[PDB]
């Protein structure tokens, strides 16, 4: 079986009984060239082990700077033929989400200039790892390189890998089940993708988790219904029609102000009624270009 | 004696159960919860739990609540000592009586004596009217101490609720102000006086809310979604900062390799001279693990400033940002960079600068706003500093701007340049128009002269031939060079004359 | 030899007799005439008369004019040594090339080493394009030296003609900028570029003329009718200033008497609390002989700042001005007073303050304009100062403002008060409306409460009872007391900890 | 970019293949070989590779060779930082001009600021006559820095060829 990764600028592109081989279309530092077709790469390797190795290699595959389509492939391969982690995968994710924290903490307890040797302080073996809506009461314990992450009811899973923060692909073994997960940094916690699923995991101690609940669930409003022009410039190109729809963050128009290109971006999942501008017209601050 | 335990349990209750419930309902934590969450487990030592106010006018003598509305003490964060005080909204609205100020001054004085940081958490309700002129005295003392410590120990402030009246002047004199997004605001005068004087009707949030102060006024250095986020991020930040102006920056063992190359950088700069790129990507590609703590992220985005780590040491980064307003220097960006550089120099943190600047912002509005002095501020900041300075000229440096931004002549130690650099007195078209003015009639000839000037003079090599550039480097090696350079630069020691203080253009 | 005399006379002609007559026709003097007029008769010693330029590109090698566009040297003013340079508009438009720059840097270095003032007269026309990148190098070195000397020697700048381009930064970092009323202007970018980029069409005078920079932007410290008046006033001012930061202020023999009484002051403050009074009369009545050198006279007129003499010694004066905006504090006045106090303190000049302030100016415009930090600047400058401070509270101080204006709490040495002083947290009406809020319906009872509060608390005697006021004096004795107090305070000696430099808000 | 690598290769060649072979025929090493042999492997960082002289007299404007006859930079010896400069006999006989002097003064100043040793390797031929009084100026500045550094950082000199004149 062979995976045909498709694109549907590249900041990072770090491709990976199984023997695989990749055929690379574009290398790192390339662009999305409107001339040719959309295509990125090909990756090739019994039916069962084959599909499993394809899954794990897919997960290993790292792409950043654009909106690639690998999640779709991973999901539609997951089916027997975005969700939230569940029974088999949620625990496997929580384990890693705790081990990463433990590693960062062991390295962060070596800061210089302390007042009394930190060895006398004793770690806390209880922790509450919180996924995007779930909750798990983990008890971590250092016994060798591998850790022993005991759950509540009694299920244990010794995490064991050699991932150093910065490397955008965690890869190791949890409960003798080889695993490749993609991590991204966040504000307080990490961003994980293992199967088709994705999650934003945070990890707290008991009291802090007892505290966080008090905080209210902040809400997100909307913008207006016009694409206001925030730069006193000279319009260069409107690259959309009147009757199309646009998803959040997509380029709509492009102007020139200080002889440097500036691109506009929509903000709501709504179709576009009537342009309030035109090619080459001059705009000062607060000038309507679109009417959502 | 159990009586002391009883008294303690009654003091830890602030101003009543019901006011605490009202506090939790607005989404805010209480003073003691904040203290408990910031510090390491079990390290908090409290001072002056039982102080009381001493006024007897206007019926105040009938309600004496212990603690006078502020909680103060000291503890440890990551093993290093810190002092902190937190104002208590549930006790007379957190106002400032005489005894209140006595506690604050005691804690500030002691912190300056032991040379340790100070964290202030504000949730107050202004001046206590009943104490008349007495209250004012309190204010005064606090101010003095702040100024005495400025530049000796780092001071961090966190605004977590209303802060109105004269009180607002205390945080203003600290090194960093952080704010909570939807439940804080700062102003000198409140809406009612604004109405009575100017007939303008404005709500508190629109007058002084977090957005206004993080995007327009320059006061605040950042916002956060809620209290927990703010406190955890303050704890994270504290690990970057030195403890005082004597000891160096703290150092931790790094997980990264100091000799790695990154081929991708060879394509970052676009070939078309009018297409922009994001400097932030480069900055996050040069720090240890892609971690970068941004300062004043939402204000004056034509310049980027922040703290990162190289080889386990904190380093400050300043960079021009092409994505917004073509990266020109204006008044706001100049002020932001000047104050940040002054902080970095005061505590002996090395500085890295990435330069891509075509000039200053033209127009009548900038001149009527006093752009001259604002742009002079940054030059002053760079030129007086005595710490290592390393600069990288990625694509452009035209005119006088090329001097303010840490040029060899104003005291930078090492100046590298990528091959795409263009160092010149002004753009090709303007220069040729000025030099060959007597023929501004012709068209083909002017184009010919422009081509000749552009190929001869708009490159890094004339600058190198004059010795203003130490080395022209291939892009993909940039990180390595920095990591090596800073090493040799650790010993920079130089002497200057004796002055009371500089006379920076305010 | 006479051939040497001929070569010298040729160097004395600059760019030619025709260009000199054209310079005169505009109503301006030549560089050498200005130098001759400023310095004491027969004292001018010139450096580097024959320096020439070294460029060989764009056909510039065929015109070598000696002097290269600047006259530099040293002399004496009233017997005291001074160094100075003056740009010559007739030679390549006073442009700044490498060889030109070297003279300037030489004289700056020598002035710093011998610790004497520097006077710079600007008449330039910007960067000489033909020199390419080298030009920038020149600029850079000059900037550096300015910053090195700030706070060691007083530096004065006088703009007597066009001053476009990057060179404008060279005067901005000096202590004082004086401008001529109808022939000078300053801007970073000229009208042509403004028009091309923004489509606005403005003349040079409307963009950077003297009026704009003395009334809106805060750059200029004064304006004058013509060159002669400007130079004579600069000479006059120079006698006030200390030579360097080590010696003391100059002394002359005074014709005034320290024991004179002035009965008039008994009626200065009107009985009617709304009608205003002129503070400038009081200031001019307290100085030695009614001689007062005003700084920034035309900008932010709600505050008054200047130099006078008491008992033959220079003294700085800061005072609130009721005649404009009721004497309130705002951002502009705050910056003005803060920079001035910083200078005075840097060179060990004592300060006298006259206080009449009702609060801060309300309105959204100030909040969006950053009033918090601008106001903190002045408090900072006062509280850090280590020279004698004497304060007089003529009419009223209210709220937080009472603390920024040299309060006893922020380190003032002596605080006097006239009998009419009203020191309180705020006005009577607002205070009573806040305290007795549960009965605000009535109008008669509120008037009763207002009358009782007003009579009890709005006086200087409650503040005195707490010991915040050293003495309540009679107005007609004020001068004598000041003259005595300053006399004792000459010996002030205090010591702060060790810092590299403060972190004043910007 | 390839043009930069090529210009580097042209600056490393100094005064030409023939002069280098003649240098080896005398039994002497060239400047870059000495620098490479003294310092730890891979540690040499060079300053100011492309500097050129700025004289126009006596036709000198027709022979412009990058580097102006001196190699300067810094490196490590047993892990400790050291600064060094080495005169190059092939380029204009290793003589001393203004632009030449600027490199020496830069490296001396930096070495004094950082408080590290200085090694100087000499293979020169004296003052370049065509430069006139300017050349003297060069001499002067170098002397000054020497005197400031004495008794602050140790300074070592190695004479590996003719070193006549001033
Ligand atoms: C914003 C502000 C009003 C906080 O009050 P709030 O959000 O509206 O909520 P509340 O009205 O319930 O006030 C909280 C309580 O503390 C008291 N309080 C608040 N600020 C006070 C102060 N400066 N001095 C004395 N008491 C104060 C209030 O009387 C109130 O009484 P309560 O405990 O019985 O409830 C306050 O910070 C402020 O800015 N005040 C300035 C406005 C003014 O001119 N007077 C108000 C003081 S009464
Ligand atoms: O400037 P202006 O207001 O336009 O007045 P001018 O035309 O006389 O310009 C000043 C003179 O110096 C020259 N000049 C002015 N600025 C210059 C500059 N930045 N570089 C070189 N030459 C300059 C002009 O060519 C002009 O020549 P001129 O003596 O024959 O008159
Ligand atoms: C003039 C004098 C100082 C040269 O002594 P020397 O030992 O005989 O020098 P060489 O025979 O090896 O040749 C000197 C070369 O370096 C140059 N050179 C050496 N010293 C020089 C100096 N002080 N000034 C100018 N050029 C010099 C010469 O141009 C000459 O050119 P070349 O390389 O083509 O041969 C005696
Ligand atoms: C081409 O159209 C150039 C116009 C403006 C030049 C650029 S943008 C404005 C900046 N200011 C300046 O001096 N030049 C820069
Ligand atoms: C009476 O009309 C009261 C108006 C407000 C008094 C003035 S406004 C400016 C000062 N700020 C303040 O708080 N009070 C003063």
């Amino acid at each position: 079986v062979e995976s045909r990764v498709y694109a549907e600028r590249l900041t990072t592109y770090q491709p990976p009984g199984a023997i695989v081989r990749n055929d690379t279309g574009v290398e790192e530092g390339g662009e999305i060239a409107i001339h040719y077709d959309p295509m990125i790469a090909k990756l090739v390797t019994t039916r069962l082990e084959a599909i499993e190795a394809q899954a794990t290699a897919l997960d290993a595959f790292a792409i950043e700077g654009i909106r690639h389509n690998i999640p779709f492939l991973a999901t539609l391969m997951a089916h027997p033929r975005a969700p939230e982690p569940e029974g088999p995968v949620a625990h496997r994710l929580a384990a890693v989400a705790a081990a990463i924290d433990h590693k960062l903490n062991i390295r962060k307890r070596g800061i210089s200039g302390q007042m009394r040797d930190p060895s006398l302080l004793t770690f806390q073996r209880e922790r509450v790892v919180v996924l995007s809506g779930q909750r798990f009461n983990v008890t971590v314990d250092p016994d060798g390189d591998d850790l022993l992450v005991t759950f509540d009811d009694g299920t244990t899973a010794p995490v064991r890998s050699a991932w150093r923060p910065g490397a955008p692909v965690w890869s190791g073994t949890v409960g003798d089940q080889s695993v490749a997960i993609q991590v991204r940094p966040l504000l307080n916690g990490v961003f994980l993708q293992h199967a088709g699923a994705a999650a934003e995991a945070r990890v707290f101690t008991r009291r802090e988790a007892e505290l966080a609940d008090l905080m209210p669930v902040k809400e997100n409003a909307g913008s207006g219904k016009q694409l206001l022009c925030p730069m006193p410039g000279l319009v260069k190109q409107i690259m959309v029609s009147e009757g199309q729809e646009v998803k959040n963050g997509e380029p709509l128009a492009i102007v020139e102000a200080m002889k440097m290109e500036n691109v506009l971006r929509a903000e709501r999942d709504g179709t576009i009624s009537k342009i309030a501008a035109k090619e080459g017209d001059s705009l000062a601050v607060d000038a309507v270009i679109l009417e959502f | 004696l159990e009586k002391l335990e009883e008294r303690r349990a009654q003091a830890r209750l602030g101003g009543g159960e019901k006011r605490l419930e009202a506090q939790h309902k607005r989404g805010k934590l209480t003073a003691r919860e904040r203290i408990e969450l910031l510090l390491d487990h079990g390290s908090f030592e409290e001072f002056d739990m039982f102080v009381q106010h001493r006024s007897t006018d206007f019926g105040m003598e009938k309600q004496k609540i212990p603690g006078d509305g502020v909680v103060t003490g000291w503890g440890t964060v990551n093993g290093r000592t810190v002092f902190l005080f937190s104002k208590d909204f549930t006790v007379f609205g957190g106002s400032l009586s005489e005894a209140h100020a006595a506690k604050i001054v005691k804690v500030q004085d002691m912190a300056l004596k032991m040379r340790a940081p100070i964290i202030g958490i504000f949730d107050a309700g202004g001046a206590r009217i009943q104490e008349g002129v007495a209250a004012l005295g309190g204010y005064g003392e606090v101010f003095r101490r702040n100024v005495a410590a400025s530049g000796v120990i780092p001071q961090i402030s966190v605004i977590m609720g209303p802060c109105a009246g004269g009180d607002v002047y205390s945080p203003a004199m600290t090194d960093f102000i952080f704010m909570v997004r939807d439940t804080s605001y700062m102003f000198v005068t409140g809406p009612d006086v604004v109405k009575t004087v100017t007939n303008e009707v404005v709500t508190a949030e629109e007058l002084g809310g977090a957005k206004v102060h993080t995007s327009k006024s320059s006061i605040a250095d950042g916002s956060f979604e809620n209290d927990v986020e703010a406190i955890l991020q303050i704890r994270r930040l504290l690990d970057f900062l030195p403890a005082n102006n004597i000891e160096g920056v703290p150092e931790i063992e790094s997980f990264d390799d100091v000799n790695r190359l990154d081929k991708s950088l060879d394509t970052l700069i676009p070939d078309n001279p009018n297409k922009p790129y994001d400097m932030g990507e480069l900055i996050r590609r040069v720090v240890d693990e892609g971690d970068f703590f941004e300062i004043q992220a939402a204000y004056a985005r034509n310049i980027i400033t922040g703290f990162g780590r190289v080889e386990g040491r904190t380093v400050g980064f300043v960079a021009n940002q092409p994505l917004v307003l073509a990266g020109v220097l204006d008044s706001d960006a100049s002020r932001k960079a000047a104050r940040f550089v002054r902080f970095c120099n005061a505590f002996s943190i090395p500085i890295v600068t990435f330069v891509d600047v075509p000039g200053f912002l033209p127009g009548t509005a900038q001149e009527y706003g006093g752009l001259i002095k604002h742009g002079a501020k940054l030059l002053f900041a760079y030129s007086q500093a005595t710490v290592p300075l390393v600069t990288i000229i990625t694509r452009k440096a035209f005119g006088g701007a090329y001097d303010v931004m840490a040029s060899k002549h104003v005291g930078a130690d090492l100046n590298y340049a990528w091959p795409t650099a263009q160092i010149a007195v002004m753009g090709a078209k303007g220069a040729v128009e000025i030099i060959f003015r007597a023929e501004i009639g012709d068209a083909d000839k002017i184009a010919e002269r422009t081509k000749e000037y552009e190929d001869r003079f708009l490159s890094p090599f004339v600058a190198a031939e004059r010795g203003y550039i130490d080395e022209v480097i291939m892009p993909h090696s940039t990180r390595k060079r920095i990591a090596r350079a800073l090493g040799m630069l650790r010993t920079k020691e130089m002497e200057q004359p004796w002055k009371k203080h500089d006379n920076i253009p305010l």
